[PDB]
């Protein structure tokens, strides 16, 4: 179901790769590549100029207030003092938003103007943008208050908002952080957390792995396994990963995280979910998170296999072994992707690691010669790997 | 003097100084924000030691990275993750290098040229068995003393076919091979022969690509490219009665 | 394989390196020290061409000098007679005097206040607020009416200087010849009513609530929290305060 086209290949022993875990089996085509659908997009259109908010939430006598939309001060409504109950009844918040509101109509026959619980909301015509929102009190901030979709901060954010006001938590400067993106929901009346205003949330399944999975009936089935979704952040803050754009060589479960080995790159999963490769969230660092570390090298190795070996995970390459570990425990920054020993290893063939050694070919021109891959006794952490086939050098086609 | 690439970050090697690049990307050498500190952040680390040593290459040897100099060899190492105050740079080991030719790692060891006055001597450096982290070279020159000659430009070699070649700009003509061979951990064979390609062939820079290396040769009316290939059993050539074994 | 050129082709030194990316992607590549010549493996010559300058390949001694490094992505080559330096053209805010283009922010009148503003040491604005009849007093207790009476006085006062009213500020700028000595506003109250506002906060906190649209201010330490100052800047569309790169 979904799809075969990913099996086909000219040469399958060397294309198809298949990881076997107990829960689900996965076969990776080295040949496809990876690929984003340019046709799922959030909020696929969107000017953050336009739909900008006003809240207004209280009045004082003797304020005049005036809300400028474009270079013209468009709503002019003095609140009035000198006869107090008329004044006091007029003090409110609510009618002086609605008196503001069918004055901000007249003046912008094309915009549309909604009151709300305390929000005026202006939305441009599809043709124009709000390009100048200021908005004068006549008092400090506080009588109304021009909102536009960028925050300070959490703290500063309108407090009674439209069902899906996207506002983006820009830096307080305080705290290091990367700015988020915040939705408001009318129904819940929390804020929340979001995924960007005109970003592609989604890896095309068909190009990543797939997996054959027993049934009811015990016949296979070879499909495709969803990837989760970018959740919440921007391009910038959440970066495609590093497969997106390129062929995915094998599948490795480095602790409790997916993994991937996509030309020079590492890419790991979160924790919990081996499928979801994006940060929870933007706006809080968390150890459970993806990880994409590059291999560091002088040389070109593109990383082809990965062999679990004494108590390390050794990241083998086709001129070059790399071991993944972390300086304490696992987060974004911890791995460090070290480089053991250069011997060189032929890819089509997995290494096979009998015991405490781990087997594989090198290829001469003529005659394979099959190493061992053993922790040298003496030190503490030096590898090396015996050759075989020294005493049967042409034996091995 | 040279570019690395430590960890997720691009590295530079400038004078007596080691500028590392933000984690994420290799351009940006400065802070995201100067008002918070973060670990993805860019490094300036100074070698230090009492004399003066421009560091010149950055090797990646064992579980580290060596930055080599002229006079000294330093680890680029970090007390737990990297930030811009925990990297270390501690100084190892005082030997030699002459840096016009890059060190090569066959293997476990890395081989580099030191310059005697008269004649190069090529040098093996390793990770000494019985101490956690104590690094030796030995020469692996001693036997041939005065064999290489000084102007050496390329060390060059084959794990596969387990041979190690310096082409030396004192004569042209050969291509200096050291064959060598690890049973459990001791050196089987030290060979040092020399292959001679012709009498007024200048060779430039041979770099075997598997188990074929491709040299470049000067002759001096035009140059060429040729392929050596150490195959037992085939025929060079298409149709040719046996392997002749003539050159070009 | 194939003849490569004349003698002087590739050059009397070339660093040769080859560029094993690919099983198709196997190339060699030459420094002439004139120029590149990259060479596929089977000998065809393959087009280098130079935009943006050749002039960093030109050494005359190039075993010694260009070094190159190739990561899967990119090859860097690195010369290292080749000193790198800064380009005094791009600045940011390339002549830039802090003392200029100061704010006041007027937030509030109260009865009674008396409004003294003075710059260069002579209280240029003096508005005293009013009380005792009470309908229009509350209309001139507000601050946007304080703000273009306090302007309209330091026009007169201040020919030079241009001034602009704003949602909360009021601009002060200066004639380029001219620049703002003493800024002080005394409120009359606590620095509440009305405040002078300089191009130095000490806290983000501290910071105007309401701004030009490029207004640039350095917030100083709080003496609090060790940190770096920093500098940041206004942004009128969307009223963020961010961060930027400094101001000469």
């Amino acid at each position: 179901p979904n799809g075969s086209n990913y099996i086909k290949t000219a040469n399958p022993r060397n294309d198809l790769r298949m990881v076997t875990v107990a829960d689900y089996t996965f076969i990776v085509n080295r040949n496809v590549v990876a690929q984003k659908n340019t046709k799922s997009v959030n909020l696929p259109n969107y000017n953050p100029n336009q739909d900008g908010l006003i809240n207004v939430r209280g009045g004082q006598y003797g304020r005049e207030l005036i809300v400028h939309i474009n270079g013209k001060d468009v709503a002019k409504y003095k609140i009035p003092d000198g006869s107090q109950p008329e004044h006091v009844n007029n003090t409110d918040a609510q009618w002086l938003a609605e008196e503001l509101a069918k004055q901000m109509r007249t003046n912008l026959s094309d915009w549309t103007v909604n009151v709300g619980q305390g929000f005026i909301h202006v939305t441009a015509p599809s043709g124009q943008q709000i390009d100048s929102f200021t908005t004068k009190d006549g008092y400090a901030d506080q009588l109304i208050n021009p909102v536009t979709h960028y925050a300070q901060s959490f703290s500063k954010l309108p407090p009674n908002a439209p069902n899906g006001y996207m506002v983006k938590i820009v830096g307080d400067a305080s705290k290091s952080a990367d700015q988020y993106y915040v939705r408001y929901d009318a129904e819940r009346k929390v804020w929340t957390e979001t995924l960007g205003w005109n970003t592609e949330d989604q890896v095309l399944w068909e190009t990543m792995p797939h997996a054959l999975v027993r049934a009811a009936d015990g016949n296979f089935d070879f499909k495709w396994l969803e990837w989760s979704p970018k959740s919440c952040g921007d391009v910038d803050t959440n970066p495609w990963p590093s497969f997106v754009g390129s062929s995915i060589n094998d599948v490795f479960f480095f602790r409790n995280r997916l993994g991937f080995l996509s030309g020079e790159n590492i890419i790991l999963s979160r924790t919990a979910k081996y499928f979801n490769f994006y940060p929870a969230s933007i706006a809080n660092l968390s150890d459970d998170d993806p990880i994409d570390v590059a291999v560091s090298t002088n040389r070109i190795a593109i990383l082809k296999y990965a062999v679990p070996f004494s108590e390390e995970l050794l990241i083998w390459s086709d001129e070059a072994q790399f071991v993944l570990t972390a300086s304490g425990t696992l987060t974004s920054k911890s791995v460090e992707l070290n480089l053991t020993t250069q011997f060189d290893v032929q890819d089509r063939a997995r290494p096979f690691g009998i015991g405490r050694n781990v087997y594989f070919a090198s290829p001469r021109s003529s005659f394979t010669s099959i190493h061992r891959y053993y922790a040298v006794q003496d030190v503490s952490s030096v590898k090396n790997a015996e050759d075989i086939t020294s005493h049967v050098p042409n034996y091995i086609p | 003097n040279d570019v690395f690439f430590f960890r997720n970050r691009l590295g530079f090697l400038s004078g007596e100084n080691i500028i590392l690049s933000r984690t994420a990307k290799y351009f940006n050498f400065y802070p995201a924000s100067i008002a918070n500190l973060s670990d993805d952040d860019p490094i300036d680390v100074a070698v230090s030691t009492n004399r003066i040593a421009i560091l010149k290459y950055a090797v990646p040897f064992s579980e580290e990275l060596l930055i080599w100099s002229d006079e000294a060899q330093f680890v680029l190492t970090a007390s737990g993750t990297l930030t811009s105050k925990s990297v270390e740079l501690n100084l190892t080991t005082q030997f030699d290098v002459q840096d016009r030719a890059r060190p090569f790692g066959i293997g476990r060891n890395v081989y580099f040229a030191s310059p005697r006055s008269s004649f190069t001597s090529i040098h093996r450096y390793y990770a000494v068995q019985d101490v956690s982290s104590v690094k030796n070279a030995e020469d692996i020159t001693s036997h041939v003393p005065n064999y290489i000659p000084n102007g050496v430009f390329s060390i060059c070699g084959s794990g596969t076919e387990n041979f190690c070649s310096v082409l030396s700009h004192g004569d042209p003509s050969k291509i200096f091979m050291y064959k060598f061979l690890y049973l459990n951990e001791e050196l089987r064979q030290q060979s040092w022969s020399h292959w001679d390609f012709g009498e007024n062939v200048q060779v430039l820079a041979c770099q075997s690509i598997s188990s074929d290396m491709y040299v470049i040769l000067r002759n001096e009316f035009n140059t060429f490219l040729a392929r050596i290939s150490f195959t037992k059993n085939a025929i060079d050539l298409q149709g040719e009665p046996y392997r002749a074994f003539m050159d070009m | 394989l194939n003849t490569l050129g004349d003698n002087g082709a590739l050059g009397q030194a070339p660093y040769i390196h080859l560029i094993n990316r690919d099983e198709h992607e196997q190339y060699y590549a030459v420094f002439t020290g004139s120029g590149i010549r990259v060479f596929d493996l089977s000998g065809n010559e393959k087009q280098v061409r130079y935009p943006n300058g050749s002039n960093y390949i030109k050494t005359a001694n190039p075993r010694n000098d260009l070094r190159m490094v190739t990561v899967a992505d990119y090859t860097f080559i690195v010369n290292r007679n080749v000193v790198a330096q800064k380009n005094t053209k791009s600045v940011n805010l390339p002549n830039y005097n802090p003392n200029q283009d100061g704010l006041i922010n007027v937030r509030g009148g109260q009865y009674g206040r008396e409004l003294i503003v003075h710059i260069n040491g002579k209280d240029v604005a003096k508005y005293k607020i009013p009380d005792g009849s009470q309908p229009e007093h509350v209309n001139n207790t507000d601050a946007q009416w304080l703000a273009e009476e306090l302007a309209k006085q330091m026009r007169t006062n201040l020919s030079d200087w241009t001034v602009n009213v704003g949602q909360g500020f009021i601009h002060v700028t200066a004639p380029s010849g001219q620049q703002i000595d003493s800024f002080t506003t005394k409120d009359g109250y606590a620095d509440q009513l009305i405040n002078p506002v300089t191009h130095y906060a000490q806290s983000f906190s501290k910071l105007p609530p309401n701004a030009p649209n490029g207004y640039m201010v350095k917030i100083v330490g709080d003496a609090s929290k060790s940190a770096d100052q920093y500098y940041v800047r206004y942004d009128a569309e969307r009223k963020v305060w961010t961060e930027t790169l400094g101001w000469n």
